[PDB]
RNA sequence: CGCCGCAGGUGCAGAUCUUGGUGGUAGUAGCAAAUAUUCAAACGAGAACUUUGAAGGCCGAAGUGGAGAAGGGUUCCAUGU
């Protein structure tokens, strides 16, 4: 299925282990939107607003060590465009990450 | 599509700054359609341009 | 006009022109190079993968400082690069070309670009400021393209 | 500045109107010989005399 | 896809009364020119008939609005049309002889039923009236046939214009240059069909090749000059202006803002003119025009001593036979040309009938 | 709003407008345009309407 | 319609300056038709005024 | 233009020669002073750079703020390309 929706937890402190202070919360959005294309197979990846402050909440260089999202398969609504499907990645506010798995996301 | 002359306006009008000033960007085209004061008094009115108050710069520490 | 390199059948080709493109010279010659004898669609799908960086012209005679690639492997060759502009100005005359063949009313799924050639355009002047009140050129390198497709197949 | 005397408004203006593109019927007629205005000005290229 | 349309038979009749009702106000306005009356006069009393008429009837559905489609507007040997002189404006007397041109439009759910008609004033009972302005009426007035004959969806636009040529060949007369007939639908008088008579290069380009369309409305409309094809300005100020809805701006001038409001509430999407209003409507509509949020209706001149004629009517397409709602009083007993028709196909046209 | 000669003073544009006009003047302000050419803005009195004085000269 | 200084040259002093008072009335009207659009008819005859105020006040000297 | 005479501002590879044009260098040096950008949307053929909104930042009142003198002279302001 195609309208599938998950919840996923991306390592941002994995993946913006080295990256310098002024470049590490671009880097974490670059990370993000690679997550995406890689699990959902979608060329065109639209990060929520929401999900951007949540990455920049801590500034440029203390960037969230993990991050709670949910991808979300879509339907383009717009013909013209060359992707028939595209990702929304959400932000989920989470207490803890201990015992945190992949789940589904029913509609 | 370019409010650069909106948001000046309004902030003249509003008598604040250009920080102070929130143009509706879900209502573009009407604000774009506002070439006077006037038009600019209309919205504010309407509620398509509001100031945003001042960012808070607390004493209580200090106190 | 005239073209260089006449159709040998002219019946069954078409022509594409620009003149005075504001593209680099050596950059077109080289992607123009890489393109030639190949099918339209096989062009089309090539100059595509140059801007996606998928596949790369290997730059052969104006190598001077280009770096070398993985993808010039493909060719004989070690340098190559991805020029953007070289390959989307050619992906409009393409374009041009295949149309003038529906309006000839030759099929256009057999096309072979069979002639391709960049010359030197005259070039535009602009200035540039050194360092003890020197003005030097700053010139450009635009460039005329002219193309011929033929059915074959 | 904005204190001028007369006389040097009087000059900026005639400059002003002078500063101005051939008109377009220019080019039709017989033995024209003008392409373009050559005595063109701009205010950051060329300065004034004064 | 919303849009109304002749598919209606309610649509039908409301067309028929109303055109009906644009018929009588013209034979009021034949029957009233006589000698020593005033221009300015006799477009306000027109205009009054019409809006105490369309008051008048259906009254029983008064949220719509039914009105002047077109304003009242009579020109006379020298003014090709759009001619509507206001009360500081000077006077035209009329005379003995003069041939006039009355264009008049009224209109019910915004479909408009629009006429207009030549004729010369004071005309004797039974006599005969010559000239060389006795015949562009006539081939006037063959051109009307021409459209009521051939109007119908099957043909192409071009057969029409081709056809007045060959009838101004003939009669030694020619079109004026650039006059566009068009396409009626609702709440609109400039459709997008437009037909072009007398053409040019320019103009041939920016028309567009079409052919006529089922059960729609048309304002078949004819101007035969006896002269050149000569239409310029002369310093007349201009009356008649149409809002154009696609467009607006933002108005700097109070009175202009109330003018525009005013074109809103009476004459919102049609023609009308500034006789309706006076003082400030003449700066207010000076700016409105600046901005193109209204479009001049330009009077148009020719020169002195020339004769033009028009002739203008609403006509129904539907596939049993074209019906005609507005019909102008033209009598071909007193009025003859000293050339004829020697074309076979006009000569068949001008016989049958639908 | 007017476009008078760059030599003629207050008093004369008041006495020029009065004579070929025939209406009466409050005050009259004037500047010279970057072009040149002086501009005077002439108030009429109270009695008197630009509005309509401005449809007889022919302006409207 | 125009004015001849020949036929001008009869003329006592008071007519002649009426004719070129007219002269200079009709011009003014002629300047606001220029720029409030007016027409090609108006504007051709700004020059045509002008000659005739020349021609005037030339035979009154 | 050939032949008979006549008269020269009469023959170029240079002169760090004069003027104009063009190469290799070379798609090379380079586009590194003053901390910094990101998300979404709109217009648009086309958006890292335009505009709006949301964030994160900087100037930190001896300002990257608000106004003037000299100097500039229409750069001011709308619309459009
Ligand atoms: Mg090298
Ligand atoms: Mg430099
Ligand atoms: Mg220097
Ligand atoms: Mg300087
Ligand atoms: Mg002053
Ligand atoms: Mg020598
Ligand atoms: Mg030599
Ligand atoms: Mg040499
Ligand atoms: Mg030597
Ligand atoms: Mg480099
Ligand atoms: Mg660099
Ligand atoms: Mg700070
Ligand atoms: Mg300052
Ligand atoms: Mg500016």
């Amino acid at each position: 299925n195609e309208v599938v929706t998950r919840e996923y937890t991306i390592n941002i402190h994995k993946r913006i282990h080295g990256v310098g202070f002024k470049k590490r919360a671009p880097r974490a959005l670059k990370e993000i939107r690679k997550f995406a294309m890689k699990e959902m197979g979608t060329p065109d990846v639209r990060i929520d607003t929401r999900l951007n402050k949540a990455v920049w909440a801590k500034g440029i260089r203390n960037v969230p060590y993990r991050i709670r999202v949910r991808l979300s398969r879509k339907r383009n609504e717009d013909e013209d465009s060359p992707n028939k499907l595209y990702t929304l990645v959400t932000y989920v506010p989470v207490t803890t990450f201990k015992n945190l798995q992949t789940v589904n996301v029913d509609e | 599509s370019m409010l650069r002359l909106q948001k000046r306006l309004a902030s003249s009008v509003l008598r604040c700054g250009k920080k102070k000033v929130w143009l509706d960007p879900n209502e573009t085209n009407e604000i774009a359609n506002a070439n006077s004061r006037q038009q600019i008094r209309k919205l504010i009115k309407d509620g398509l341009i509001i100031r945003k108050p001042v960012t808070v710069h607390s004493r209580a520490r200090c106190r | 006009v005239r073209y260089s390199l006449d159709p040998e059948n002219p019946t069954k080709s078409c022509k594409s022109r620009g003149s005075n493109l504001r593209v680099h010279f050596k950059n077109t010659r080289e992607t123009a190079q890489a393109i030639k004898g190949m099918h339209i669609r096989k062009a089309t799908k090539y100059l595509k993968d140059v801007t996606l960086q998928k596949q790369c012209v290997p730059f052969r005679r104006y190598n001077g400082g280009v770096g070398r690639c993985a993808q010039a492997k493909q060719w004989g060759w070690t340098q190559g690069r991805w020029p953007k502009k070289s390959a989307e100005f050619l992906l409009h005359m393409l374009k041009n070309a295949e149309s003038n063949a529906e309006l000839k009313g030759l099929d256009v799924d057999s096309l072979v670009i069979e002639h391709i050639q960049v010359n030197k355009a005259p070039k535009m002047r602009r200035r540039t400021y050194r360092a003890h009140g020197r003005i030097n050129p700053y010139m450009s390198s635009p460039c005329h393209i002219e193309m011929i497709l033929t059915e074959k197949e | 500045s904005s204190h001028k005397t007369f006389r040097i408004k009087r000059f900026l203006a005639k400059k002003q109107k002078q500063n101005r593109p051939i008109p377009q019927w220019i080019r039709m007629k017989t033995g024209n010989k003008i392409r373009y205005n050559s005595k063109r000005r701009h205010w950051r290229r060329t300065k004034l005399g004064l | 896809q919303q849009e109304q349309t002749i598919a209606e038979d309610l649509v039908v009749t409301k067309y028929k009364m109303g055109g009906d009702i644009a018929n009588r106000v013209l034979r009021s306005l034949v029957e009233a020119s006589s000698s020593g009356v005033s221009v300015l006069s006799l477009c306000e009393k027109g205009d009054a008939m019409i809006m105490e008429e369309t008051g008048k009837i259906f009254k029983k559905e008064k949220e719509m609005k039914k009105g002047i489609a077109f304003p009242t507007s009579i020109s006379v040997n020298n003014c090709v049309c759009h001619f509507s002189p206001l009360k500081s404006d000077q006077d035209y007397i009329l005379k003995e002889g003069d041939l006039v041109k009355i264009d008049l439009g009224v209109h019910v759910d915004g479909f408009i039923a629009n006429v207009a008609h030549t004729f010369v004033v004071d005309v004797a009972q039974g006599t005969q009236v010559t000239g060389r302005k006795a015949d562009v009426i006539k081939a006037a007035h063959l051109c009307a046939e021409a459209a009521l004959r051939l109007v119908k969806p099957g043909n192409q636009n071009t057969q029409v214009t081709e056809a007045w040529n060959k009838v101004a060949h003939s009669f030694n007369c020619t079109p004026i240059e650039g006059m566009l007939s068009h396409q009626l639908k609702q709440h609109v008088i400039d459709g997008e069909k437009t037909i072009i008579q007398n053409p040019t290069d320019q103009q041939k380009k920016d028309h567009e090749k079409a052919e006529f369309e089922v059960h729609e409305v048309y304002a078949v409309d004819v101007l035969v000059s006896s002269g050149e094809g000569k239409a310029k300005d002369a310093g007349q100020r201009t009356t008649i202006y149409k809002r154009d809805p696609s467009k607006q701006y933002g108005l700097k001038m109070k009175t202009s803002r109330a003018f525009f409001s005013e074109v809103e509430r009476r004459f919102d999407a049609m023609p009308f003119t500034l006789r309706a209003f006076e003082k400030k409507a003449r700066m207010g509509v000076v700016e409105c025009a600046k901005h193109e949020l209204l479009q001049p209706f330009n009077v148009l001149y020719e020169k002195e001593g020339e004769f033009v004629a028009q002739f203008k009517f609403t006509v129904l397409l539907m596939p049993n036979g074209p019906m005609r709602i507005t019909s102008g009083p033209f009598e071909p007993d007193l009025y003859k040309s000293e050339m004829e028709v020697q074309d076979a196909e006009l000569k068949a046209l001008l016989q049958s009938s639908a | 709003v007017f476009i008078v000669d760059v030599k003629a003073n207050k008093h004369q544009i008041k006495q020029a407008v009065k004579k070929l006009y025939d209406i009466d003047v409050a005050k009259v302000n004037t500047l010279i345009r970057p072009d040149g050419e002086k501009k005077a803005y002439v108030r009429l009195a109270p009695d008197y309407d630009a509005l309509d004085v401005a449809n007889k000269i022919g302006i409207i | 319609a125009k004015i001849k200084a020949r036929d001008l040259r009869g003329k006592k002093k008071e007519e002649l300056l009426k004719q070129l008072d007219d002269l200079k009335v009709e011009l003014s009207q002629l300047r606001v038709a220029k720029v409030t659009g007016g027409a090609a008819s108006k504007l051709s005859k700004i020059r045509v005024v002008r000659k005739s105020i020349a021609r005037v006040l030339t035979v009154i000297n």
